[PDB]
């Protein structure tokens, strides 16, 4: 029974920017969530665990920060291959939610 | 609260050679095709390590073994494990073990793996618990008694949340873990690798390289050790509380470091592909 | 490691769902992680349907929970999920996955997840 809201929804940037997006729960998980990205016509990968981490060799430029209720990601700068859809998932309870997914697009 | 479990046969312990095992990367840097010597502790070739059993039979005789004594540090340790299921969960770490000065903790309980650092009061016989019920057919788990009195903590860490199997099965050995643990400045190093194997009984005989896993600022002093591990209870197991319990199937070898020098051979990759000593 | 999701196309009207994952590079009997399923319908959304373990101990979603079942077959690399009924809005695009193992001890999985593989469409009606 655990809900959650991405509050931005279709984003327009440019090559070189700042862009930034909140995933709101409702109960009161402690530091523990995912970020993922879903390129077109392909399968989502993972980009950031737990509250503020890294796997792999994603690039530096992808960094997010943590809190209790709220939690935000943010990207420092835009390359002509960053246009996807991003989610965010909850690893508390046993009913695994996600959430509605926020798209970026560069103008 | 804490109670003393006696049940427990007499027999005296055994040794087991070591081969080529206990490597680890001494530093940062990385190297290849290239053969470099180095000054450092390290695990002596062909030495005795000691055998530690966990393993309860009937029908013949009496034979119920239960061990986990109190052991010396010295300069570092060497671990392996062998085990069908999850038997090993931690360990307690002091110089006196009491009241009267701090100790270290590294536990698992099938949720999360804590890591304390705080003064406590552990009793004689620390032990974790698992039940077997008929109705369910599921492995419950409720037993925790390894001490009595924490207080004025200093670090604090408690993981994300977990799943694990606790069934336990019979048969033949399928998994080993080697870990190594050195106490340096102020600084606690922890050392690990993971293998599967099919042996029915001893250490094995090959090579494998260990990679470093954690690094953790302390500053505590370091004399002594012990192991905690987890029993079964059950409908078989009659009787009453520190006289009604059985063990699983679970062994570990133990052993000691010292000042050596030896000639590592480095891959094309940076992989240790073998090593001698003098 | 790597992974191959497969199954049939055209479905009917209330019937069972057939599929299968075939494990490639990697042990599915030496091993003590787990596995599971995930849904996508076309347009937004995302959904978790189900998790398994080798050897027993099966879990299940709440919602959407009477007409789903989950094998594996242990002589091969290969697990199943079966759906007895279906309506017209089951048809999505259906993913296998693999749960992020733990990190100082071995032996457990994490409620997350990784290493995906790609996807097949199952129409209806
Ligand atoms: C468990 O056995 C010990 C063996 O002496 C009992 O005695 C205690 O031993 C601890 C040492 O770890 C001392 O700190 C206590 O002061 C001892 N107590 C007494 C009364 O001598 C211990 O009492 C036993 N635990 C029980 C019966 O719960
Ligand atoms: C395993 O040990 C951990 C130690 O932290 C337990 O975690 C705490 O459990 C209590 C039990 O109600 C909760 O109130 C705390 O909030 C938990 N700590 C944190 C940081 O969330 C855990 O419950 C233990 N699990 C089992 C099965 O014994
Ligand atoms: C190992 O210990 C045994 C008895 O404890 C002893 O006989 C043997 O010489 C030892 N091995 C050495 C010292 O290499
Ligand atoms: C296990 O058994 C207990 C005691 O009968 C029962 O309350 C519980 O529902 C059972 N199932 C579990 C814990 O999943
Ligand atoms: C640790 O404590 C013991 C307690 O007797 C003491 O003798 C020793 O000098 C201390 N330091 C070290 C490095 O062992």
């Amino acid at each position: 029974d655990i809900q959650m809201t991405q509050s931005p929804s279709s984003v327009s940037a440019s090559v070189g920017d700042r862009v930034t997006i909140t995933c709101r729960a409702s109960q009161g998980i402690s530091s523990w969530l995912a970020w993922y990205q879903q390129k077109p016509g392909k399968a989502p990968k993972l980009l950031i665990y737990a509250a503020s981490s890294l796997q792999s060799g994603v690039p530096s430029r992808f960094s997010g920060s943590g809190s209790g209720t709220d939690f935000t990601l943010t990207i420092s700068s835009l390359q002509p291959e960053d246009f996807a859809t991003y989610y965010c998932q909850q690893a508390n309870s046993f009913p695994l939610t996600f959430g509605g997914g926020t798209k970026v697009e560069i103008k | 609260q804490c109670v003393n479990l006696t049940t427990r046969t007499q027999l005296p312990p055994a040794y087991t050679n070591s081969f080529t095992r206990g490597v680890y990367y001494p530093d940062k840097v990385f190297r290849s095709s290239v053969l470099h010597s180095t000054q450092d502790l390290f695990l002596p070739f062909f030495s005795n390590v000691t055998w530690f059993h966990a393993i309860h039979v009937s029908g013949t005789n009496g034979t119920k073994r239960f061990d986990n004594p109190v052991l010396p540090f010295n300069d570092g340790v060497y671990f392996a494990s062998t085990e069908k299921s999850n038997i090993i969960r931690g360990w307690i770490f002091g110089t006196t073990l009491d009241s009267k000065t701090q100790s270290l903790l590294i536990v698992n309980n099938a949720t999360n793996v804590v890591i304390k650092v705080c003064e406590f009061q552990f009793c004689n016989d620390p032990f974790l618990g698992v039940y077997y019920h008929k109705n369910n057919k599921s492995w419950m788990e409720s037993e925790f008694r390894v001490y009595s009195s924490a207080n004025n903590c200093t670090f604090e860490y408690v993981s994300q949340p977990f799943l694990m199997d606790l069934e336990g099965k019979q048969g033949n050995f399928k998994n080993l873990r080697e870990f190594v643990f050195k106490n340096i400045d102020g600084y606690f190093k922890i050392y690990s690798k993971h293998t599967p194997i099919n042996l029915v009984r001893d250490l094995p005989q090959g090579f494998s390289a260990l990679e470093p896993l954690v690094d953790l600022p302390i500053g505590i002093n370091i004399t002594r050790f012990q192991t905690l591990l987890a029993l079964h209870r059950s409908y078989l197991t009659p009787g009453d509380s520190s006289s009604g319990w059985t063990a699983g199937a679970a062994a570990y070898y133990v052993g000691y470091l010292q000042p050596r020098t030896f000639l590592l051979k480095y891959n094309e990759n940076g992989t240790i592909t073998d090593a001698v000593d003098c | 490691v790597q992974l191959q999701e497969s199954g049939p196309g055209l479905v009917k009207p209330s019937e069972t769902l057939s599929l299968t994952c075939t494990v490639s590079g990697g042990s599915i009997s030496s091993s003590s992680y787990y596995w599971g399923w995930i849904r996508q319908p076309p347009g937004k959304g995302l959904e978790w349907i189900g998790s398994i373990y080798y050897s027993g101990s099966t879990y299940y979603n709440p919602s959407l929970k009477s007409r789903v079942t989950i094998s594996v077959d242990t002589s091969k690399n290969q697990f199943s999920l079966k759906l007895s009924s279906v309506t017209a809005a089951d048809t999505a695009v259906y993913y296998c996955a693999r749960c992020r193992p733990e990190y100082y001890f071995g032996s457990g999985s994490y409620l997350d997840f990784d290493y995906w593989g790609q996807g097949t469409l199952v129409t209806v009606s």
